[PDB]
This record gives structure tokens, sequence and C-alpha cells, in this order.
């Protein structure tokens, strides 16, 4: 499977393949955006249990940093 | 008169044809002038030994047809028909089939 | 040794499972978006 | 000819060939047999029993007729799936092709149960 | 991810199909033994173990002096070696790893292996015609199709096991070539053809179907350069490769079985060149040359195509293949070919018994191929329509029909399923349409299940019984076994001089040669009808006259198979009329007339009413010696014959030039020693 008997590339299939790899990466990053919203909802539950605002403020800033990084990488 | 139609044939063909195709059309003429003369021998002297006659003749017919197939896969006018085949793959295939041919005729020449 | 009855049962069950799985495959094919885009 | 006009000829050929006309021509059995009654008369017999390798002339046409109804039933159904056809016809096509598909199959399986007492037994 | 699940489900389906294909053929080994069945497989076995011991160059040169005495047989010059080469290769591969399998096992289990590989070849061959969803159905169908299993049960070591694999591989390569137009695929199809030509005599089918496909593509006007490249390369390569096999020789060039391909090759050249001149010239300058050139080159072909036949320089059709074109020929012209009941024409019953659902689904696959014609689908249409005829001409050829029947049934069922399952795309009259779709899908599932139970029943009950052993069930339902064939052959093997010659009817020649290891006069491959007639004349003639032939051929022993004590319907007494016909067929036999053995009423019977020549021939005297005093049944008088249901007419006699050497426990096989010439010069009368 590693060797390739090829002579002429087809850059259109290479684009169809790189686009698919990047779309799987983006799909994973989006699943991590949903997972960050699940982390944040857990942080809201922890807040309701604790009534400690610092927990949820740190959750908010970690979201608006990591989700923001995911958004930036998505757009790139 | 037919000489005039032939003149109007060659006046076109000599102008219309890339050099790498004239090369093939001379190689095919060499092949055909060898096969026709093997045939004219066979039917003059006799069929024995039929092994060697039939081997050398099928070797000529095979090399002619493989040359025509190269002459057709490489022609840009047929790129819409042989999609996915580059001229280089056509040449590698032509040498593959010519290798099988020259192995089997060497089995049959004797 | 296994008898020809146990083989006959085993082969009947393989046949049924095979055709039921192919009849699943046709659903997993037709539901595909990419097969019809 | 058009494709449909060739296909029709192929189907009509399938009818005769599957009915074993090439057996009838050269072995030339009768259409049916006859066998003694206990009172000594002759009852005809439609099937050559136990002889899987044997046939009467009409037995093959009966079986191939069932095979043709079975083949054509699905063609009637696939024709029936068109959206232009007024629905009152459509539910019919889903009737006729469906009962062709079932009844021809069941009757063929019964005919084979008649040929071989012990079939699937 | 969707691609993973599609790949998983394909892999799982195909691996189940392979396991089923292999496992369904084991019934015969589980019931009895890992041993070779039938008569013909024993010659393949002996030759295979030869090649496995002596090496290729000594197998190819091999000349056998143990058969067809005193003529001998050229083995390597008169065999298709591909099966043996395959078995020897697998044997040497396994032994290299020291998996020291006995070669007998490799032979026995060779057929299931390739009958598993054919399921994958059929998958790809159908995928290239339709879609993977049809290939999975065609694989699952061909896995169990009883018509193919009938020739491929484990221990059925005969060419038909490998031939259908080479055939489907050749069709896959040809379909790839025609679809793609690549010299690589044409040369791979040429190599697949060469492999098939080495392995079965049915190759003439492909070298006559492919030209017809190309012709049909020309008449429709579909012919395009892909077909030219494919055809002319497959033709030159497959020709010069097929001519390599010493049993094929020059037949691909000098026989009218192959001239259809040469005619299509030449017409392909004429068409490829007219297509070019018509592309260079203007109409007013084209038409004159067009009509003149055709009025010359067509006249040339029309003359040569006559001269080739009128001279007889191109050999005519062989009687076998002609008997495939005219069903009437062999029954009048070659009674050997008539005598083999495998050559009877096919009744509807055998089509249902061997195929069931496929008989109903095949017209739908044809209707699809006609709905969506394409350059590759015309091939499957032609293959189907040709096999549907040739299978009707002769039951043996049902093997060639089963694959295309499975491919077309898979296409049809695939189109039905994928049609109605689109109406069930609810997940992303409408309720009526949905219940209709559900009901039709259920009906299809039901049919496909009944096809499994049918094929498993047929595989178990009909096609899995051996023939070197006989079986019966006692009143307690225990299997009674009669081994008398092997008992007799082992007695021959050990208790007779190693140079003795055993005369027998040509059915048993492979068995005697394999198990007894003794020289024989005649053999299954009837390459010398004169010798078989010389043996039939000795069996049919009177005991005084037969001795002159037995002493002429230097015979030592004679063996006969007698069922009258056990009800074995296939005994030599039933074969007697064919032995008479063949013995009288030669001009040296004209005293032997079939009408002499029938009673004046025109019937054959061995009781007191039997012909006084029948009651005195050699065979009758060998079968019923002493038998006249055996109490064959409790309600029957002594000398009752279980097969004729008749009390034999001539009960007391002495044999004068034979002495009874061995009669097996059930008298199934009887062997006599031909008495040496009388010591005093007295006559034996």
């Amino acid at each position: 499977v590693r060797l390739d008997f090829s002579i002429t590339k087809d850059p259109a299939a290479e684009a169809r393949m790189k686009v698919a790899c990047i779309t799987e990466q983006v799909l994973t990053l989006v699943n991590k955006r949903i997972g960050l919203y699940r982390h944040f909802d857990e942080t809201v539950n922890r807040y309701k249990q604790s009534r400690d605002i610092s927990t949820l403020n740190s959750g908010k800033k970690s979201l608006e940093t990591e989700h923001k990084a995911l958004t930036s990488e998505i757009a790139l | 008169s037919v000489v005039s139609v032939i003149s109007r044939f060659l006046e076109e063909y000599l102008s219309s044809t890339p050099q790498r195709l004239k090369l093939l059309d001379a190689y095919l003429l060499y092949i055909l002038l060898t096969g026709a003369l093997q045939f004219g021998y066979c039917l003059l002297v006799g069929t024995f030994p039929f092994n060697s006659f039939l081997s050398g003749f099928i070797s000529c017919v095979g090399s002619f047809i493989l040359a025509v197939c190269l002459r057709i896969q490489i022609n840009p006018q047929n790129k819409a028909d042989f999609q996915g085949i580059s001229p280089e793959r056509a040449f590698a295939d032509f040498l593959f089939a010519s290798t099988i041919l020259h192995l089997v005729v060497m089995n049959f020449v004797g | 040794m296994i008898t020809d009855v146990q083989l006959a049962i085993f082969a009947n069950m393989l046949g049924v499972s095979l055709f039921l799985l192919v009849v699943l495959y046709h659903y997993v094919a037709v539901n595909n978006p990419k097969k019809q885009e | 000819p058009s494709a449909m006009t060739v296909y029709a000829l192929v189907v009509v050929s399938y009818f005769l060939i599957t009915g074993g006309i090439i057996y009838d021509v050269i072995v030339e059995p009768p259409s049916v047999g006859s066998m003694t009654d206990e009172h000594g008369h002759q009852r005809p017999v439609a099937f050559l029993a136990y002889r899987v390798n044997g046939q009467y002339i009409m037995e093959g046409l009966a079986s191939s007729f069932l095979f043709t109804m079975g083949g054509l039933g699905f063609i009637i159904l696939d024709r029936s799936n068109a959206p232009n056809i007024p629905k009152l016809n459509r539910f019919l096509l889903l009737f006729i092709g469906f009962v062709c598909v079932l009844l021809s199959f069941f009757m063929a399986r019964v005919f084979m149960r008649m040929k071989l007492p012990g079939y699937l037994m | 991810s969707y691609e993973k699940q599609d790949t998983l489900l394909k892999l799982l389906i195909l691996s189940m199909a392979a396991v089923l294909s292999f496992s369904t053929r084991l019934f015969a080994v589980l019931r009895f033994e890992s041993v070779i069945h039938e008569f013909d497989p024993y010659f393949n076995y002996r030759t295979t173990r030869f090649l496995a011991e002596e090496g290729f160059y000594k197998f190819h040169n091999w000349f056998d002096d143990r058969a067809w005495y005193p003529l001998g047989r050229i083995i390597g010059g008169t065999i298709y070696p591909g099966l043996m080469i395959t078995s020897a290769a697998i044997y040497h591969v396994l032994h290299f790893f020291h998996i020291t399998i006995d070669i007998r096992n490799v032979c026995v289990f060779l057929a299931p292996l390739f009958s598993s590989f054919t399921t994958i070849v059929t998958y790809h061959l159908t995928k290239e015609l339709k879609d993977a969803g049809a290939g999975l159905l065609a694989a699952a169908m061909i896995a169990v199709v009883p018509g193919y299993i009938s020739r491929s049960v484990a221990g059925s070591y005969d060419n038909e096991g490998i031939a259908i694999f080479c055939m489907l591989l050749t069709y896959y390569m040809w379909i790839k070539a025609v679809k793609t137009g690549s010299i690589c695929w044409a040369a791979k199809c040429a190599l697949a053809y060469f492999y098939m030509v080495s392995s079965w005599g049915g190759y003439v089918f492909l070298i006559n179907l492919i030209p017809l496909h190309v012709l049909v593509l020309m008449l429709t006007g579909r012919f395009s350069h892909r077909i030219y490249v494919a055809y002319c390369t497959v033709y030159c390569l497959g020709t010069i490769l097929s001519m390599q096999i010493s049993f094929v020789g020059f037949q691909p060039v000098l026989s009218s079985e192959h001239m259809a391909a040469f005619g299509v090759f030449g017409l392909c050249q004429i068409h490829a060149f007219v297509d070019y001149l018509r592309s260079k010239l203007n109409p007013q300058q084209f038409e004159v040359l067009f009509r003149s050139v055709i009025s010359l080159v067509g006249f040339v072909l029309l003359t040569v195509g006559a001269l080739l036949m009128l001279t007889g320089k191109i050999s005519p059709w062989t009687g076998r293949f002609y008997s495939l074109l005219d069903p009437s020929y062999a029954k009048n012209n070659i009674p050997i070919i008539a005598s083999v009941s495998e050559h009877q024409p096919t009744t509807w019953s055998s089509y249902y018994f061997d195929l069931q659902l496929l008989v109903f689904m095949f017209p739908v696959g044809l209707y699809y191929c006609f709905s969506n014609l394409s350059d590759a689908r015309i091939f499957i249409i032609m293959y189907g329509v040709t096999s549907m005829y040739f299978s009707a001409v002769m039951v043996r050829l049902m093997l060639v029909l089963a694959p295309v029947m499975c491919i077309l049934s898979g296409i049809g069922v695939s189109q039905v399923l994928s049609t109605y399952m689109k109406n069930l795309d609810i997940s992303r009259t409408y309720p009526i349409k949905n219940e209709v779709a559900s009901g039709m899908i259920l009906v299809m599932a039901f049919f496909l299940i009944t096809y499994t139970f049918h094929s498993t029943w047929v595989t178990s009950e009909a096609y899995s019984s051996p023939s070197i052993v006989l079986s019966a069930r006692g009143g307690d339902g225990s299997r009674i076994i009669f081994d008398d064939f092997r008992e007799a052959y082992y007695w021959l093997r050990h208790n007779t001089p190693e140079d003795a010659k055993v005369m027998s009817w040509w059915d048993y020649g492979y068995q005697i040669t394999a198990m007894a290891n003794r020289t024989i006069l005649v053999d299954n491959n009837t390459w010398n009808n004169t010798h078989i007639s010389r043996v039939g004349q000795a069996m049919a003639s009177t005991e005084e006259k037969a001795y002159e032939i037995m002493r002429e051929l230097d015979v030592s022993y004679v063996l006969v198979i007698f069922g009258g004590l056990t009800g074995y319907s296939s005994d030599d007494i039933n074969k007697f009329l064919w032995m008479v016909r063949i013995g009288g067929s030669t001009d040296t036999g004209k005293h032997i007339k079939e009408n002499d053995y029938y009673t004046p009423t025109g019937e054959f019977r061995v009781d007191r009413e039997g012909s006084p020549v029948l009651l005195n021939c050699l065979m009758y005297k060998m079968c019923y010696y002493r038998f006249g005093q055996v109490y064959t049944e409790a309600k029957r008088p002594p000398g009752f014959d279980r097969v004729r249901n008749a009390e034999i007419g001539n009960k007391d006699f002495e044999l004068d030039v034979l002495e009874e050497a061995y009669t097996t426990e059930h008298w199934l096989v009887r062997i006599y020693k031909v008495k040496d010439l009388d010591n005093r010069g007295l006559s034996r009368t």
C-alpha cells in the first residue's frame, strides 16, 4: 500500500483527497467545539452546585480562547 | 482518374501529419514489406516446416498490430476516447505486449 | 466428527444470514447521499 | 429492429427452449402418458414420474409458461412504477404483476412436488 | 465514517460467501472418505502424482505403455495439463513450508478452493457490469448454485472445476479491455485465455463468442477504437499462445472452429481502414474508390472463403462440436458418444432442479441489459442467449449456463431491490406506496431464502453420492456398504503376475489402471474405436470364436461386473446391447448382428424364452456361471436375477476356456482366467 506505480499525477484527485482530509480535521474540531460546549454546560452544572462564579468565568474564558482558536483554524 | 485521387490523398497526408506519426507509417511499411515477402516465399517453396513459417508470420502480424495500436493510443485526436491513458502508459503497454509476443514466437520458431 | 446434518444446518443458516445481509446492504446503499450526488 | 423487438424475440425463444422442445424433437415423447386403472382401463398421466431426466411434450410447455409469467411479472411491476399512469391503473399493475409473481412460483413449486414425491421431504 | 461501514459490509458479505462456497461442497467427505470419486478423476490423479514425482520435462515427454496395450498412449501429447500443473504447484508450495500434505488431499480439495475464488471473480465481473450491490447478489447466488456444485463437490477432481474459474477470469479481463481500451488489459486477457486453453477443451466457446460480440458491436455501429485495440491484441496473443499446447497444435489456424475469429479480424481491418479513407477524402472522390475497392476485396474474400473449404485444406467440424450444432449426428454416426447418457438433451425438470429462482429472474436481467444497452452489456446478452441454447442441446453444458444465469439473476434482483428500497427512503397513496414496497421487499427476501433451502437440499440428497462404493440401508436403517469393486481390484493388485493383461469394457479402464496397476486393452478415452470394437466382438461372439481374439491380444484375465445378485442396475448385461452394436460396427464384425439376439417377437430377455445365441455368448456364460443354483430370494426360485426379474434359461453348463479365478462376496465383480492352450493338441469341444 505504501508503494505507488504512478507516472502522471491528477491534481484534481489530490485536491479531492486533501479536501477530504481537511474536512475530517474540521469535523473533529467541530466535534471538539460541541465537546467544549459540553464542558461548559458541565461547568454550569458545577456552578449551580457550587455557586462559585470563578469556575464559570474561567470556563467562559477558556471557551472564548480554545473555541476561538478552533474557529480561527477552521477559517484558515 | 485514380492517379489524381491518389495525388489529392498524398498532398494532404504529407502536410497534415506530425513527424512522430510519419515515423510509425514508415515502420509499418517495413513490417508489411517483410510479412508480404515471407508469405510470397511460403507459397513459392512450400509449407514445411509449418512451425517456423507460422511463427515468423504471426510475429510480423503481431508487431504490425501493436504498432497500429501505438499509432492510435498516442494520436491526440482520440484523447476523448482513450481517457485516462497517457502516451507513456501506451508505450509501456506496447513494450509489455511486444515482450510477450517475442517470448512466445521464440517458443514457436522451433 | 461433524455429521452431514450439522453441516446442512450450518449451511442453511449461512445462506439465510447472507441473503438477509445483502438485503441490508441495498438499504445502506440507497440511503447514501454520496451515491446520488 | 429496436431493442424491445429483439428482447421480445428472445423471450419467445426462452419459452420454447426452456420447455425442452429440443428434447421433444429428438426423443419425441407423447404429450401425456396413460396408466392402468384397477378396473383395467387407462387413465392418462401428465407427468413422467420419478424420471427427473424425462418429460412429456405438454409438461414442458406448462412449466415454461409458469416461468414466463414469473419473468414478466416483475416487468409489469417496474412498468407500474411510472408517475404518469393514472393511479387507478397503477394499483392494478401492482395487482397483476404481483399475483403473477406469486401464483406462477407457487404453482411451479407444486408441479415439481408432483414430479418428485420426496422433493424437499 | 460511511466509507468504513460500506467497506466493512462488503468485506463481511464476501467472506461469508467464500466460506459458504467452500463449506457446502464437503458433504461427500463427511459422509464417506477423503477419496477420489467417479471413473475419470482417477486418470487425472495418476497423471498428477506422476507430474508431482517425475518433474515437468518427464511428464511432457511421457509415454505410457501400461494402457492401450499393445499400442500405448502418448500422454503429454493428448492431455490438457493445466489442472495437473496447478495441483503440482500447490503441492510444491505447501511442501516448501514443510506442510507435507498428501497429494491426494490436494487433489480432493482443489475444487472447493477454486470454487471459492470464482465467487470473488464473479463479484468483480458483476460489479463492472452494474454496481457492487449486484455483485454481492451474484456472489451469494453462485456460491450455492446447485448446477455448478454438481460438478465441483470435493473429490470431483475433473477439469470442470478449474475451467469455470479460467472462463470467468477471461470474461472479466475481456470486459475490462472493451470498457477501457488498453493494451495492458488485452495482454492480460490473452494470458487468461492461454491459461484457460491449457486447462479445458471448452476454450473454443470463448474463441467463438468474443468474435460474435465484436460483430454485433459492428452491426449496431458501436464499434470504436477501443474494440479494435482489444480485439486485435487479444486475437494475436491468444492465437500464438494457444497454439503452444501440443494437444491443440495447429488447430487454431487449420480448423473451421476458429475461422470465425479470423474472419472478424479481417473485417475489423477492412472497417478500420474504410473509416480512415472516408475521413480523408471528399465524397465525390471517395465513392468511386469505395465501390471499386469493395468490389475487389470483397470478391477476394468471397473466393478465398470458398476455396478454403472446397479444397478440404481447412479441416471440417469435429464430430463432437458438430454434434453440438446438430443434435442428431452422434446418435447415427458414433454410438460411443450416444452411449453416454450425459449427452441427452435437457428437460425442464433439470432446469428447475438445478436453478429454481434463477429460471424466473434471468428474463429480468435480460430486460435490464436490453433497457440500458452498452458495449460491455452486449457481451453478457450474447453469453446468456448462447448458453440458454447450448444448455438445451446437452445437459453436460449446464455448467456453462449456471454462471451467466447467476450474474443476470443478481442484476435483476439488484434492480428490483434498489428500485423499491428508494421508496422506503422515508428516513430523510404514499402510505400505500410504502406498504407495497415493504411487501415486495418481503416477497424478495422470501424467494431468496427458499433458494437457499432448495440448493442445500439438492446438494445434500442428489449430487453427493459416490460411485466407487455402493450403499444401502438395512431394515434398521444402518448403512449397508458394498466394497466389492475395491476388493476385486486389490485381489488383482496382489495375487496376479505383474505383467498380466486384464480385458474389460472401457468404462473400468481407469479404475483397473489406477487401483489394480495392471495392463488393460481399452480405456475411457476412445481414441481407437477399432480396438473397442475388437473387444466388443470378443465379448459378443461365441465362446469358441472369442478365444481366438483373446489369444490374439495375449489376454491373461477378463473381468465382468454382475449385479443380478444385488440389483445393481448398471451391470454389463445392460451394456450388452451397446457391446454388440460396437462389435458389429467394424467391417470385421459383420457376422455380429443385433437382430440375432432379440427373440422373434423383438425383445431382449435372458429367461427360457431368450435367443439361443444370447444364452450362448461369452458374456452371458461369464455372468451366470453357477448363478443358476443361487437362492436369490425367499419367494423366488433359484436362479432369480434381481435386475431382469427373470429366472435364467440356461442354468447348467461348463466353461471350457476360462476358469473362475475370483468371485467377490456379493458376486458384484467376477474375474476369470483364460485357460492356457491345451497341452495335448486336443480340441476343446
